[PDB]
């Protein structure tokens, strides 16, 4: 197809040296699924439209269905799973500037529903940390100290929207250079599990350790921030009410 | 004098009664009971069975050249079968024959000293003016033979209603090729109204219908033998007949009981086939009439059991077998299919999530189709997105073929409780195949709704 | 490699003309592994060795390594999964080229969960056949002491020289793991008696086997036929 | 004038802490690694560093004739003299009793030298030895060694001597690769010198405050007096190896195969008898060889002094700091699995490897054979290769026996197996009745 084509060599482009040979053949192979799926979503009007916004880069949605799409982060919140040591680093390493995200660039997030169907099995039990490695396409092993999880509740994600600080991912903000359109993560042949993507503000964790924090997170489960101060793309720091959690996850 | 040997000769005759007048149809041949035919968006079933009819008429039907008359002589063999029968015609004893008509007395026998066709025709003459003139005002029953069927082959509607086929296609218009393929449905109605009946005795012995000149040697030469023995036409009837010819394309399963209804003189679900029915009446000499009011026709079957000098016709005779003085059959036998159809639409399941969680739909459903000997062949099919996470404002549509059947939809949603961790929203087996299937899902995560409605 | 690219090349030349390209690239790219497993096995002493063979077509192996292979035959009996591709049509076989088998105890371990209930027709994937095991799934069971008496007649058969590997082993794509032990085992009914099966299995006392020579042999026994049941 | 009564009222008023004006405050510790790894070939070396302190207060101080100490000599309580380098005090002196602790002398061993100069001290000591000679005819250490400020607490000898008359290797012994221990074997008689009544009295009446403090006299280097000398000879012991076992300072023979090189030493007077071998029981004669008093005479071994001001007994303090190293070395493996049973098997195999970041706490990678879980028929075997670093190995095998009720049954469940060169993991048996076994090579 035209477009395909056009996709097809776009992506040659972009994508980054280490991306395998073999992963690249499946990121081409799958495209048009992504496509479709992002049609079904009401995200983009046909598959046309999904290649020219990948290769155009600008990811630009009607306004409607941004707001259809926020609906059930709204109701359950939003989810980032996360390492342990990349956890670490937001508290600890100084060059991180002690927020969680990239500062005013934001975190990207799924929906936490979209998390909870999907990293557990039907009977609500965590998957096995190879699982979910699988699910989340991120190296073998990368969770093998377990697998932490940032959450906004759902009072902070209707008061963070409230603000409009919600975020739809661009072409140059999102997987590092496979990423696609449609406020979707791309995920292999295995497209269902492919989640909605959103950007949320960063959390500041100013005058906060890892110790701290991975110590809380032994005792309770889960360390929390009551009416978190949040960063807008503007960069200012401001207080949101309700509740931001830090946990490992857990059966 | 050759009597003695006539009636030894006709009488050393071996033959069966049954056999030599046996009529067989054509033996049905390979078919399929169950045929499964995909055109665009629909799916065709047709469905047949083998049934079997088995008359014996003793009344036979008289096509139009008719040279068949009471007290004439004719062979028992296949062209009597087919009502173009064999005339052995030699010379003859005088013959009584009788009228029935009312009112007569002993003026309804008349003794005709030359019996053959045109003295006997001229007799009948005499005895029905002579009733007209001096008789018909002062005395007439209406005699009225009725026969309906729906017609599925020449055959089988010959034996259904004892007339040829050949005068039912010539005056009416019968597509056999279209009933075979369930696209049309045809029933036929005979009104047969007998005005009167001529008789003529029966002979005591075979050779008494024989002048004495007559030898078995001449018999023989006519055609008389163990293949084709004699027979004696004791009763003919006249009056006339009425085709009424009932036609539909409707694939309905109540088109025989529409039919019926209307013939019977029975006054609206049959309202619908009857709309869309043709109906064609014909009176035999052809007045023909096709119309879509069926008053029309019944007016013609009333118009029509008048009897003046319009008069009546040759329409049916009986006759016996002269060695005998038995009653001569004609054994009708015959396999014909009877054809139903029934035409399916293909659908489409129109999936709509506007709630507030995540869903997951289980679509399942099965395609039929018939092999080579018309058996069931089920193909299970399943939506390719089944069990797949699913969240607002998710959409699609889901095609089904013509021929689909066992459609069972449910949609679930992540509760996320630790105790309920999915919970149904829908739940539905048997769903009607339907144009569209709109299957939506909303609410809340605690308090989820849905319905498939149809259009 | 001078093993690799005969074997690939001999491949090459083999395989039918309708095998998609996607079936074929992932058979050559997943060779080394099924080599490997074969190593393990002591089928073969080396991967050159088992291409070799390959390319040669000739799967001959020494009886050491196949009746160390035959003791989970032996101790479980074998297993054949089938789906209506089950009989009725016409010659009363189950094809005196034998039957292609693993071990009963492979099957029941790999077929079923941990638990011990039958997977979903997952099943499809693991046979690597889709939409052919919607009917259900069947299973030709030769039970421990059919088996026993069938390798005392010396009956049991290796496969020889598409798809097909050396090793006694199936080939199975990427996922090595659904590879299993394949044996070749020995070949008046009809349909009627699935109702047994929906009724109960369908179990045969010493049946009548079929040899490598064609002969009927009437061997003690058990011979059953059933739908998997979870 | 008689400057007595300035002499006496001076170094009475002296303000000093005794503890602290001869304190020996080791070198200082500088910032380390308490746990490192390095991989080498097959080879993990992990090299541990413990931190630990010593803390004594000798009163008998090392002589190194390398001479200004000697019975009523004065030195100066500074640095100098905590690092056996004393600076003496040297004036014109007053008569001064010393006495000799020889066997059998009587009255004979007293003696009063009338200027007591080292040369006048000196020849009363020859003579008195001497007489007892014609006429009249032990304390040990041993310690590890770590650094040259702990070897000195741990033995009270300098650290030079040692590092002179036998070979210590400290860079290389901080990096586990040597383990050295030392002993001592420090006797035949001491001179003792009369302490005096006043502080003065040692002076002669030309000495004044003044020149006491030209020679060095203050707050912060106050006046000693030597009151006694202890003679003899020393017997320096070295045991050097280059195993790595914890056993080896059981060594301490003062049955093994880590027996490495030897050394011992004899002190002569001047700077020796140096004998090496890779035999214990040549150096052990050596000691009782060297055991003799003779005119084989004794030298100056040690030596006890008092603060002037108040006769108290001078302490040298000496409080650092040390660091143990413990070397050892790990050998990669191999993980064999067999598998000779009638059964399906499946394996779950679990280790962590193990390295230290560069603060020195530990660093888990966790670590499974990409085959766990995997059936596996007989004859299945298999090489499955685990670092020199491995730890915390998880083996088992089950079985698929196949009832409805134990699907599967572990044969082997081993938590805490050994990283050995060959880990043999045999599984066999019969479906009822599995054996599995796990041996080391």
């Amino acid at each position: 197809n035209m477009e395909r084509d056009l996709f097809e060599k776009k992506f040659k482009e972009i994508k980054d040296k280490w991306v395998t040979d073999k992963q690249a053949d499946e990121f081409i192979e799958t495209a048009d699924k992504y496509a479709d799926k992002a049609v079904q979503m009401s995200a983009v009007a046909s598959r046309a439209e999904y290649y020219r916004m990948y290769v155009s880069r600008k990811y630009h949605y009607k306004k409607e269905f941004v707001e259809k799409l926020k609906q059930v982060y709204k109701e359950s919140g939003a989810s980032h799973v996360t390492s342990k040591k990349d956890l670490m680093l937001a508290f600890d390493d100084a060059k991180r500037k002690s927020t969680i995200g990239r500062q005013e660039n934001g975190l990207f997030v799924t929906s936490f529903a979209e998390d909870m169907a999907l990293l557990f099995t039907d009977q609500g039990k965590l998957k096995s940390a190879d699982q979910i490695e699988n699910i989340k396409d991120v190296d073998s092993g990368k969770y093998s100290d377990g697998v932490y999880q940032y959450e906004y509740d759902s009072e902070l994600t209707k008061n963070i929207d409230k603000l409009g600080y919600i975020r739809t991912a661009s072409g140059d903000t999102r997987a590092n250079s496979l990423n696609i359109p449609g406020c979707q993560t791309w995920s292999g042949k295995h497209i269902e599990n492919s989640e909605s993507e959103l950007i949320f503000p960063s959390i500041s964790v100013k005058d906060l350790k890892s110790k701290a924090v991975l110590a809380e997170i032994d005792a309770k489960g889960y360390f929390e921030i009551i009416d978190p101060t949040i960063i807008a793309p503007n960069g200012d720091h401001k207080k949101v009410t309700g509740r931001f959690k830090i946990k490992k996850m857990q059966d | 004098d050759h009597t003695e040997e006539i009636n030894d000769k006709i009488y050393s005759l071996n033959y069966n009664e049954l056999e030599v007048l046996a009529k067989n149809g054509e033996t049905i041949e390979n078919f399929v009971p169950k045929e499964g035919v995909k055109k665009a968006d629909k799916f065709i079933v047709i469905e047949r069975k083998k049934k079997n009819i088995n008359t014996t008429p003793v009344d036979i039907s008289i096509i139009d050249v008719t040279d068949t008359y009471p007290a004439a002589l004719q062979l028992a063999n296949k062209g009597f079968t087919e009502n173009k029968p064999d005339a052995v015609v030699t010379k003859r004893n005088p013959q009584k024959i009788h009228i029935d008509l009312p009112g007569m007395g002993d003026k309804a026998t008349v003794e005709v000293n030359d019996p053959t066709y045109a003295n006997v025709s001229t007799a009948i003459d005499n005895l029905v003016n002579q009733w007209h003139d001096n008789y018909s005002g002062g005395n007439l029953p209406a005699r009225t033979q009725y026969t309906e069927s729906m017609v599925y082959s020449k055959s089988q509607i010959e034996a259904a209603l004892n007339v040829n086929s050949k005068i039912l296609d010539g005056t009416l218009g019968i597509d056999f090729k279209s009933i075979s393929k369930g696209e049309k449905k045809v029933m036929i109605a005979a009104y047969k109204q007998i005005f009167y009946t001529v008789s003529a005795n029966l002979p005591n012995n075979p050779a008494d219908v024989f002048d004495k000149s007559v030898t078995f040697k001449e018999l023989q030469r006519k055609g008389v033998s163990n293949e084709a023995p004699p027979l004696f036409v004791s009763n003919v009837a006249y009056g006339r007949t009425v085709f009424v010819k009932l036609e539909t394309s409707s694939k309905s399963n109540d088109v025989e009981a529409a039919f019926s209804a209307a013939l019977k003189g029975t006054d609206g679900k049959y309202s619908d086939i009857l709309e869309n029915s043709s109906f064609t009446a014909v009176v035999l000499g052809h007045n023909k009439v096709v119309t879509k009011d069926f008053d029309v026709i019944r007016n013609v079957i009333k118009d029509n059991a008048t009897f003046s000098r319009n008069p009546a016709y040759p329409i049916s005779y009986t006759s016996v077998f002269l060695k005998n003085n038995k009653i001569a059959g004609v054994n009708n036998r015959s396999e014909y299919v009877e054809t139903t159809s029934t035409e399916y639409t293909s659908g489409k399941i129109n999936l709509s999530h506007q709630g507030a969680y995540v869903a997951q739909y289980e679509i399942l459903w099965d395609e039929i189709n018939y092999d080579d000997k018309g058996k069931e062949v089920i193909t299970k099919r399943r939506w390719d997105n089944n069990w797949y996470s699913k969240t607002s404002p998710f959409s699609t549509v889901i095609p089904l073929g013509a021929n689909s059947r066992n459609i069972r939809i449910m949609a679930r949603e992540c509760t996320g409780l630790a105790w309920e961790w999915w919970r149904k929203v829908i739940d539905e087996r048997d769903v009607k195949l339907s144009k569209e299937i709109n299957v939506n899902i909303s609410g809340s995560t605690l308090s989820p709704y849905g319905s498939i409605t149809y259009k």
